[PDB]
């Protein structure tokens, strides 16, 4: 229970403006585990956003996501960004990391709430 | 002499989870390098019996084992000893998506890979949760280099239970320890097959064979 996952970044933006969201977790070796987005929106269920391998040489996004959002991933620290750019009103919720799938390791979590207008 | 013997055998292991359900698989095999041929015998150690179709993990179970024309330099056989390690998005046509990374090493005439797979986003009611698959159908990864590594691309293919196809497309990039003489684009046909199985897939024999040439 050194391990604890820290996401920062989240605010209130207009539609069509920017984030740049991390995540920073301890307790793991550098670079030996997948980092995992995710997002949950009020009464909607969780969705998957993005996925960056352990040592940053593949990524993956879901669609809705897909040529707006960028995976990265220091190569020194398990600390990973996720640039939000063209932002809309449905990617409002609460974003949250995940170190590998299946751990129950996940952090508080970091609100972005997108205006539109 | 090569350190890459006519014949090398295999010891592996992988830790993953798919979907949240962790697990493990160990492996031995031998394979012919030069033939571009495999098989492993795999193992489930922890985790089963797995909840999910074994096939999404068989292409995770090395591009030493490929027939290089000579013309063609072998950026994997050139690798050893030191090794070389190898990461992979599998993104299939309904969001299902897999990274895995593996690190593969010698030592004699052994080859050692230390494998890591996470998946997940799969619809708990689609073809790789409910056991749908039959079989990869064979393919053909398209090589290239970029930033000075190399890199594959390949379509991947799914054979369903009455008939239909389920796709993937698989990234991966390769890197060796040490700079080797990269190649100039190619392509790798690949053909993967499960020989044989028990019931619930936690005894598995495994065969690969890939060949590599240029158009
Ligand atoms: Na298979
Ligand atoms: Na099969």
């Amino acid at each position: 229970s050194q391990v604890q996952l820290v996401e920062s970044g989240g605010g209130l933006v207009q539609a069509g403006g920017s984030l740049r969201l991390s995540c920073a977790a301890s307790g793991f070796p550098v670079g030996r585990a997948s980092m995992w987005w995710y997002r949950q929106a009020p009464g909607k269920e969780r969705e998957w956003v993005a996925a960056i391998s352990s040592y940053g040489w593949v990524t993956a996004y879901a669609d809705s996501v897909k040529g707006r959002f960028t995976i990265s991933r220091d190569n020194a620290k398990n600390t990973v960004y996720l640039q939000m750019n063209s932002l809309k009103p449905e990617d409002t919720a609460v974003y949250y990391c995940e170190v590998s799938v299946g751990t129950g390791y996940r952090g508080q979590g970091t609100q972005v709430t997108v205006s539109a207008g | 002499a090569s350190v890459i013997k006519p014949e090398m055998k295999i010891k592996l292991r992988m830790e993953g989870a798919v979907n949240g359900h962790k697990f493990v698989i160990e492996g031995e095999g031998i394979g012919k390098p030069y033939e571009g041929t495999q098989t492993l015998d795999l193992t489930v150690e922890e985790g089963a019996p797995l909840p999910f179709s074994y096939d999404i993990l068989t292409p995770a179970f090395n591009r030493a084992f490929t027939k290089y024309p000579e013309d063609i330099p072998d950026y994997f056989k050139q690798a050893f000893p030191e090794g070389y390690s190898w990461e992979r998005s599998m993104t299939y046509e309904d969001q299902g998506i897999c990274i895995a990374t593996s690190d593969i090493t010698m030592e004699g005439d052994c080859f050692f890979y230390e494998i890591r797979f996470d998946g997940t986003n799969f619809p708990p009611n689609g073809p790789v949760m409910q056991k749908k698959t039959l079989k990869w159908e064979p393919s053909t990864e398209k090589m290239y280099v970029e930033d000075g590594v190399l890199k594959g691309d390949v379509e991947m293919a799914l054979l369903l239970e009455g008939g239909g196809h389920y796709r993937c497309d698989f990234k991966t990039t390769y890197k060796a320890k040490k700079d080797v003489r990269l190649p100039d684009a190619h392509e790798v046909d690949h053909r993967i097959e499960i020989l044989s199985h028990d019931k619930d897939y936690n005894k598995v024999r495994l065969y690969e064979h890939a060949e590599a040439r240029y158009s």
